[PDB]
């Protein structure tokens, strides 16, 4: 680990404390299965734009 | 121009001003602007173009138009189905290629 | 040193003299043995075998295992024929299945014959493939076997998996499947080997779901899937940027499928975790992995292990990292693992990323000195420690020697440019790193001009223009396509310019058009370019910035959530410098509107003043009124300037141009300070004393307490004196205590950490007067300049005053025109192959070797040229250093007709022809 | 001596000898100021006013 997730208290160190698992795997699948979040263009895009 | 992303309606505006002075020759150039920016082509914008080739005659314009919405498989409008009839009686370029 | 091994063979003839083509040292070991004149002390070269037997064990220490594979799915898939072959079998196989059938087989034109099947096949465990019934599908086995025995392989169960992995890596998905499933029909049954020369070509392409199908596929058909499997299912999530997954299906495979990981297992992982960024621990995690394969697990490192961590370990700039990458590449070199192209790559970009040149040209000199040749991404990433060291210059200690930046900028820009006219006279293909670098390049040293040097505004145009002639221009030239780092560079140029529309419409055409998703990089300069722009709503996109990288998969970091509070605690005083401009604007629109309408002139005249008196109440009685003050005062020409100046709407007619009130530039403020008819004694910043520069007053300031005191005073009690009663809290502790700190600044001075001091009046004072006299006749400020005058007496003037510096020219020697002089200074040297090199300094059949350049090949080529004796050497050491203080001197003794006749020859040749 | 690596070496080059031929001169000038004219002040005043 690093040694600041282990002290300090921010929330994205919430990441660190559990396992890898794969990005296709934690968000919904699609139309074809498996797929990555930043591929669908309403994930990457803001929505302002 | 140079700065916002603008979309088919912005030019469009551009479009009917142009048309509104007698531009038809220089609003067909607006259309060749929309594409170079890569913004994409929507049914009020053909119905405008394909006006701006009644005036100006532009016949060869109009082909490429004509073929884009058949690849595009957009709804043609009212205005823009009498102006590929007026083009077709002038030059019969749809009774050559077999495009109806 | 970055020297040529042309120019260090040359540099070592010009050491050792005319000996260095003689004998070796063993061998006049060996004639002092011969001749019997060996002193004691020497080790007697005795016997020849025993010592070559012994330096071969001392070299077999270090010799090198051989790590080449000779894989048959490579030897397949070089074959055009026989992948050609197996093409059009597979096709045949694809489009018409076969009859498994009985007699009469030779009913088609699809399987021509070359020259109670089941159940023989059923007893006798036969396959179906292997029995030949005269059947079309009987003639497809055989024209099968056919063309995989011309390949060298046996079509078997072992046979069949090499077809479909060479199949499956040139695309030929459905092929590889239709000749997959026509075996197992033909009974060579569905191997777990085969379904990983299936999963090969998703692993390739990249498709995930096609994997888990076959992962399924071969659950459901009874096979449990061995490690291969899992090996080619954490690729398949490698190559569809899914890193996380790989150490997922890791533990899962540890945990469920109950199999021990091989080396492969732990080279996958380490790829991964050398490209993860969905946690922040991938480097220790990464670390503590490759310790538990070496001690816990007792698997020795190979090539990969070591070539997957060093990746890593070349990311991060601290030095700890930077040091286990070099420590690493050292163990991986005494090991007996060779360093190849990918080491020397590793360590390019280890030293790169703190801004190393010196150490990025030392690797480049030693990996043409091992005659490994550069390819174009050690010079991107060349180009890339140029911009990390244009980064971290340390601008604050060229501010305080008054030093611009700006021929350091040059130097990097001219040299990387140097670099691509290199690559284009090699007749490289041109890559989209190198043009991605040098795009980074000029839009750094965009943004460094910006920030270091704001007033000079024609290099910020030079750069901008350079940046979009490689944006617009050098893209298209080698037809190359933009990609996500190519639109970070730009957008991060734009964000830095604050040009917010076009940074939005690149980033709109960049996710829409073109499909690409944006990097880190991207989204944190739209996060900060929303945040540092004072406009109305920037944290409300900012903040649609941050919810478009949470739900996309974006890492967010807390250093981003730190350096948003920061970015916007700063950029606050730009937030209220845009409101403040609103209601100024508004008090202008208002003052206009009432000195037309005429307000002013009503409520100028004082009616209440002139009725109620200042010596009468409002009932009559008289009233104590305070005396006035003096005229000459300040505070009464303060007023003065208060009532009597123009007003504060009639300063400014418009505003800035960005959102801000006019005034923060200095030509505002002096025009203001026209208008309020004031002459500024500061026009322009250079004339701003600074106290940042302070260094001396400080470090008093901080311990004892303020040397002045009387610095603020109202009425003479707010001074910080020491007391005059004496003992601790009196002036002669206090004043010997800034006399120590003052001797420790000037014992910094005497050890050159700090520049030497003029001379004070103080100082010169106490001096000897002939230095005093010295002094006030030579005009010198500095002992420097004196020390000048007094050691150069033909510099000064008639009337004993110093002449300047440019009126002086030392003496440059011949010395400094040598070849290893001369890649000192040219900063494209370790740039260049040796045939650039020796094509550049003699262009002779001297330096033509006739392909590997190396030192000790020119070495030895110039042994032979002596010996014949077409080269001649002079007798005795050349280049004298290190001996005698006096050395500079006898090597320009011996170099004195060399040089010469360098330079009278070809003009003897000019004359020789008879022009 | 005809590389592209050596234009600084000439211009520092031309600048010493330059500042040798200058040294030289003023050398020489200031022979010739030590030498004959420490007579200009016992100079004749005829030679002087003519």
């Amino acid at each position: 680990k690093v040694p600041h997730s282990l002290i300090y208290n921010i929330y994205p160190y919430l990441e660190e404390i559990r396992r890898r698992k794969g990005m296709m795997a934690m968000h919904p699948p699609g139309k074809d299965g498996l797929l990555m979040p930043d591929r669908v263009v309403d994930n990457r895009l803001p929505d302002h734009l | 121009s140079g700065k916002l992303k603008l979309d088919s309606i912005c030019y469009l505006a551009l479009i009917k001003a142009k048309m509104s002075r007698g531009g038809y020759a220089e609003a067909l150039a607006v259309g060749r602007e929309q594409d170079a920016d890569g913004v994409p082509f929507l049914p009020h914008t053909y119905t405008h173009l394909l006006e701006a080739a009644e005036v100006a005659d532009d016949g060869e314009m109009a082909l490429e138009l004509a073929r884009r919405m058949s690849s595009e498989q957009w709804p043609v409008s009212d205005r823009g189905r009498e102006a590929l009839k007026k083009l077709s009686t002038r030059h019969h370029w749809e009774e050559v290629a077999e495009y109806k | 040193k970055a020297l040529s091994p042309y120019a260090q063979a040359l540099r070592h003839v010009a050491l050792r003299g005319a000996t260095a083509f003689g004998p070796g040292a063993k061998e006049m070991e060996l004639d002092m043995l011969r001749k019997g004149t060996l002193p004691a002390d020497y080790r007697p070269p005795v016997q020849g075998r025993w010592d070559d037997t012994i330096e071969r064990w001392a070299y077999a220490w270090q010799f090198p295992a051989e790590e080449e594979q000779d894989d048959i799915t490579k030897s397949v898939e070089r074959n055009a024929s026989g992948m050609q072959a197996l093409l059009e079998i597979g096709n045949k196989l694809l489009r018409s299945p076969p009859s498994p059938e009985p007699l009469s087989g030779k009913a088609s034109k699809l399987y021509p014959p070359v020259g109670r099947a089941e159940e023989l096949s059923a007893k006798y465990n036969v396959p179906m493939a292997y029995i030949d019934d005269s059947s079309e599908a009987s003639n497809a086995s055989k024209s099968l076997a056919l063309v995989m025995e011309d390949v060298g392989l046996e079509f078997t169960e072992d046979g069949l998996t090499v077809v479909i992995s060479a199949l499956s890596r040139q695309g030929y998905g459905t092929i590889g499947r239709a000749i997959f499933d026509f075996a197992s029909a033909m009974g060579l049954g569905p191997s777990a080997e085969m379904y990983r020369a299936l999963m090969k070509y998703a692993s390739r392409r990249g498709d995930v779901n096609e994997s888990m199908a076959l992962i399924e596929e071969m659950k459901g058909n009874g096979i449990t899937p061995r490690i291969g499997n899992w090996h080619e299912l954490m690729y398949t999530f490698y190559k569809a940027k899914d890193y996380p997954a790989v150490s997922q299906i890791v533990d899962n495979m540890k945990m469920y499928a109950n199999i021990e990981p091989n080396e492969v297992t732990f080279v996958l992982q380490l790829k991964a975790l050398a490209k993860d960024n969905s946690q922040l621990n991938s480097l220790p995690e990464a670390i503590q992995l490759f310790d538990q394969m070496e001690n816990v697990y007792g698997f020795i490192a190979s090539r990969p292990h070591y070539d997957a961590m060093m990746f890593h370990l070349s990311q991060s700039p601290r030095p700890e990292m930077r040091l286990r990458c070099e420590e690493l590449a050292h163990k991986m070199e005494l090991m007996g693992i060779v360093w190849n192209a990918n080491t020397y790559l590793n360590l390019i970009r280890s030293a790169q990323v703190v801004g190393d040149v010196a150490a990025v040209e030392k690797y480049l000199s030693r990996m043409r000195e091992e005659g490994i040749p550069a390819s174009i991404g050690h010079l991107t990433w060349a180009v890339q420690a140029h911009v990390q060291s244009m980064i971290r210059i340390d601008y604050d200690a060229l501010k305080e020697k008054d030093e611009s930046p700006l021929p350091t900028w040059l130097e990097h820009l001219e040299t990387c440019f140097g670099i691509y006219e290199l690559v284009v006279r090699r007749g490289w293909v041109m890559q989209l790193p190198f043009v991605n670098a040098l795009l980074r390049l000029t839009c750094q040293a965009t943004i460094l001009s910006m920030e270091r040097t704001p007033d000079e505004a024609e290099t910020i145009g030079r750069f901008e223009e350079q940046a979009n002639k490689i944006w617009n221009h050098t893209f298209d030239e080698w037809q190359l396509q933009k990609d996500v780092y190519s639109y970070e560079c730009y957008i991060a140029l734009l964000a830095h310019q604050q040009r917010i529309d076009e940074a939005e419409k690149l980033f709109q055409e960049m996710i829409l058009k073109k499909d690409l998703s944006p990097s880190r990089r991207t989204y944190h300069c739209m996060i900060f370019m929303h945040l540092s722009s004072g406009e109305e709503g920037g944290t409300a996109r900012a903040l649609r910035y941050l919810e478009a990288m949470e739900r996309a998969g974006i890492q967010v970091r807390p250093s981003l959530l730190k350096k948003i509070v920061r970015v916007n605690n700063a950029a606050g005083y730009k937030r209220d410098m845009k409101r403040r401009a609103r209601r100024i604007m508004q008090a202008r629109e208002e003052y206009l509107a009432r000195k037309e309408e005429g307000v002013s002139f009503g409520e100028g005249g004082k009616e209440g003043a002139s009725n109620q008196r200042a010596d009468v109440d409002a009932e009559g009685n008289s009233i104590l009124e305070p005396l006035a003050v003096s005229p000459t005062s300040t505070l009464a020409w303060w007023e003065k300037w208060k009532r009597e100046t123009v007003s504060k709407h009639e300063l400014f007619t418009e505003e800035g141009a960005d959102g801000t009130p006019k005034g923060e530039t200095f030509e505002e403020k002096n025009e203001a300070l026209r208008m309020m008819g004031i002459t500024s004694s500061f026009q322009t910043k250079d004339l701003v004393p600074q106290p940042d520069r302070q260094k001396l007053l400080p470090l008093i300031r901080r311990e004892e307490g303020e040397i002045a005191g009387s610095l603020w005073a109202m009425d003479g009690g707010e001074l910080s004196y020491p007391k005059d009663g004496g003992g601790p809290q009196g002036w002669g502790v206090r004043l010997w205590r800034e006399r120590q700190l003052v001797k420790r600044e000037y014992q910094k001075v005497l050890d050159g950490y700090r520049p030497v001091p003029q001379l004070s009046t103080l100082g010169n004072s106490v001096r000897t007067a002939g230095d005093q006299l010295d002094i006030e006749r030579s005009g010198a400020q500095t002992p420097g300049e004196l020390s000048d005058y007094r050691n150069f007496p033909d510099n000064r003037f008639d009337g004993g005053q110093l002449k300047p510096e440019s009126e002086a020219a030392p003496a440059v020697p011949f010395s400094a025109e040598l070849v290893w002089q001369g890649e000192a200074n040219d900063k494209l040297s370790p740039y260049k192959s040796d045939e650039e090199i020796a094509l550049e300094n003699d262009n002779t059949f001297f330096s033509s070797l006739s392909t590997r350049r190396s030192k000790f090949d020119y070495l030895e080529k110039w042994r032979d040229m002596y010996r014949h004796g077409t080269l001649e050497v002079p007798e005795g050491p050349t280049l004298n250093f290190g001996r005698t203080p006096d050395d500079h001197k006898e090597t320009m003794a011996a170099l004195v007709r060399g040089w010469y006749q360098r330079n009278r020859k070809e003009p003897a040749s000019e004359e020789e022809l008879k022009r | 001596p005809k590389d592209k690596r050596l234009e600084s070496l000439h211009e520092k080059r031309l600048r010493y000898l330059a500042h040798m031929q200058m040294e030289r001169q003023i050398r020489c000038v200031r022979e010739n100021a030590k030498l004959f004219d420490g007579v200009e002040n016992m100079p004749e005043a005829a030679q002087c006013r003519e």
